[PDB]
């Protein structure tokens, strides 16, 4: 709980909903198994500088 | 872009340029998706017919990864007001979908609450464009990127000479010679977080270019987020 400690340990969007913290991701990602990190699902994710 | 750095391969893939019939770039823009480019509303006045250009970083050579798209429909915010520059924002619908490749990738849209809290409280923000490097100089030929620190909502209002409404924020340097400038309007103002950038501002207006005691006013994207949604289905 508390998306204020360090963004709730989320890689992106974080929601203090009720008690515990809830993470989520931009459009194009998917929340990882741990429920925090955001994994790309396509070749050119938004927000990421091309390589 | 007064001062600032230079975008390197892949550094600013969400940039987009609005070119006129004379094929000169007159404004900037951000890539949201394969079909939509974000931009400053007042930019739709300095050129009868125009097209959006992406994947370009040197307007005079050919990195080969450029692309000129045509506009199917231009969505302007109904409440725009030239006289005041309020509700200055528009979205463009591309006829031909954007093909994401190196130096060509969309920029993520934040979640309003999460944004204004975590994003808009970061120390800095990335502004970029092919705009004037000096207040009275010519326009840029290379794609630039400055790092504008967030200004205090209040100092901002005091330094002004005009009213910074609900729909706009300040960013830049008091005295430091670093600001955006002519031709950078509409241009992207992204904020970095854990190696990922989010759209948080549309190069709107400013008094001069990097003037002492003067700041840079961008369009508060976080506010028009619900708008940008139903606008990406045209409305
Ligand atoms: O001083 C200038 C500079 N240019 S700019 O160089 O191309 C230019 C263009 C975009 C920029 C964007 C940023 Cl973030 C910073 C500097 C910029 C510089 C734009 C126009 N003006 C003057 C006008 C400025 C806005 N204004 C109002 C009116 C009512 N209510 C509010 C504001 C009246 C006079
Ligand atoms: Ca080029």
């Amino acid at each position: 709980k508390l998306c204020s400690l360090d963004n709730g340990d989320c890689d992106q969007f974080c929601h203090e909903e009720q008690n515990s913290v809830v993470c989520s991701c931009a459009r194009g990602y998917t929340l990882a198994d741990n429920g925090k990190a955001c994994i790309p699902t396509g070749p050119y994710p938004c927000g990421k500088q091309t390589l | 872009i007064v001062g600032g750095q230079e975008c390197k391969d892949g550094e600013c893939p969400w940039q987009a340029l609005l070119i006129n019939e004379e094929n000169e770039g007159f404004c900037g823009g951000t890539i949201l998706s394969e079909f939509y480019i974000l931009t400053a509303a007042h930019c739709l006045y300095q050129a009868k017919r125009f097209k959006v250009r992406v994947g370009d970083r040197n307007t005079e050579q050919e990195e080969g990864g450029e692309a000129v798209h045509e506009v199917e429909v231009v969505i302007k915010h109904n409440r725009f007001t030239k006289e005041t520059y309020d509700f200055d924002i528009a979205v463009l619908r591309l006829k031909t979908p954007i093909t994401f490749r190196m130096n060509v990738a969309p920029a993520c849209l934040p979640e309003r609450d999460w944004a204004e809290s975590t994003l808009m409280t970061q120390k800095t923000g990335i502004v970029s464009g092919f705009g004037r490097t000096h207040e009275k100089g010519r326009q840029s030929t290379r794609l630039k990127m400055l790092e504008v620190p967030y200004v205090d909502r209040n100092s901002c209002k005091l330094s002004s000479s005009f009213i910074i409404t609900q729909n706009m924020f300040c960013a830049g340097y008091d005295t430091k010679q670093e600001d955006a400038c002519q031709g950078d309007s509409g241009g992207p103002h992204v904020t970095r977080f854990k190696d990922t950038y989010f759209v948080t501002g549309i190069v709107s207006w400013g008094e001069g270019c990097a003037r002492k005691g003067k700041y840079g006013i961008y369009t508060k994207v976080t506010a028009f987020l619900k708008w940008i949604d139903r606008s990406m289905k045209t409305r």
